[PDB]
């Protein structure tokens, strides 16, 4: 739960997308207006904020905000 | 896969890294590309970085898989020959020829890539 | 290859035109492209429209005659494939492969096309 | 066989005050100058930015850039009745060339493919 | 008419770079009036509207000059 | 070198840099950030100032400032 709060803040602070528009099924690229460069800064932001590393292989594996949360929490 | 790729990347977006450009550089560049980057001045670092991101985004487009499981930024390297002509060596590309061209404006880095039958 | 083509389009120019003329998109897009355009937000719309326009201008140049008597905007259609990448189906083509790449920045939409053998 | 891409800012090429004429003499062939003089002001800056973009794209494609191995004067751009540009460059045939040129308010861009 | 011409000059001037003393029946849109492709399709749309008509991409190519449009508007 | 003084004045106006920036071993591309277009406008200004002829090839040799000064002499 807490992780969505932080994850959402990241998304909002980066892609700058309204807020309350951050749904677990919300696709970063399709539903939030993220190009390839935005998604790489996003992943990097996540790497710091949670002290984890996300490979290019893994970055592809996570399309939605929920995918982000799930990846983070396990 | 056989295809073509085009990518234009705004310089400001790469320059606006400040304290994130090192991590970004490391994610984007191979070992030898990173060595060249550390040798550059700050304005030159952003240009170099945007050109490589464009060349690699374009390449992944032509490769038809995008960046991920089948292709990492680290599997693609842009090198320059004696005449300063850029070419790409990729660890995942099999029996095919690759062509690349990079150009710069004050605000942009643009690259095009062609992956052809040998 | 048999022909190539490049086109860069200003997003603000497209945005003003569509604002000023509600039928601009109907002229440029096929019905299928048009239905796709309608499902998008106000933002995503101008760039989808600018991108398709760029891809059609570039194709018409690769085709060799530009848009007009030998080729309409209506005869060119951009489709998304399995994973979403764009490709082109043109009513006037029968024995050539067509490649397209489409890219976007904050201000510009750009596309390139290659028409070739096989 | 190679490809070349170039994007040039229009302001910089129009921005050549009395310095633009000598610049045209350097970039254009004789057949291209005749055409350039016969033009309006805006159409002149556009014609010039496109020739510069095209010749640079072609030079990148050829693999050498402008210099000892290849000159602007060796590259000539013409247009057929459909307005399709094509390059002539007796700098070693044994290859077909494809070129495309486009303009925007700020930029002049070109791509070239030289193949086997 | 000679009416159709004034309605076409008004539309050209409004739309293109042109002044008002350059819309001479022989003046080509792309060549003489500084028009590019996006400029002429808009130009075509002004005409379709200003004279309730339909002008295909095919007919757009026929009307290369000011006089061409007029004739076409008859 | 008043030649350098004259070379720098041209470079601080076609490229816009400051001044101390223009050293003798300063690279036109790497330290001054001049592209293919900047380079030819630069070579044409020198053609003007010192009244000479720099061929398309000649220009690809003047790597840095010092080199250009040397060619002018
Ligand atoms: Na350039």
């Amino acid at each position: 739960a807490d992780t969505l709060e932080r994850v959402t803040k990241i998304i909002v602070d980066r892609l700058g997308v309204d807020e309350a528009d951050v749904k677990l099924e919300a696709s970063f690229k399709e539903d939030l207006g993220a190009d390839x460069l935005d998604v790489v800064e996003l992943v990097m932001e996540l790497e710091d904020e949670f002290d984890m590393e996300i490979s290019d292989e893994d970055a592809e594996k996570i399309a939605t905000v929920g995918d982000a949360v799930n990846y983070i929490q396990n | 896969a056989y295809g073509i790729g085009l990518d234009i990347t705004e310089l400001k977006r790469i320059a606006s890294m400040a304290g994130r450009q090192k991590r970004f550089a490391e994610r984007i560049l191979t070992r030898s590309e990173l060595d060249q980057y550390y040798e550059l001045s700050e304005a030159r670092k952003n240009e170099f970085l945007a050109g490589r991101f464009a060349a690699k985004e374009a390449f992944s487009k032509a490769f038809g898989t995008g960046i991920g499981r089948q292709l990492s930024f680290q599997d693609i390297e842009i090198r320059k020959d004696q005449n300063g002509k850029p070419y790409i060596i990729c660890t995942k590309l099999s029996q095919a020829a690759v062509h690349v061209s990079i150009t710069h404006t004050k605000e942009y880095a643009a690259a095009q890539v062609v992956i052809e039958r040998l």
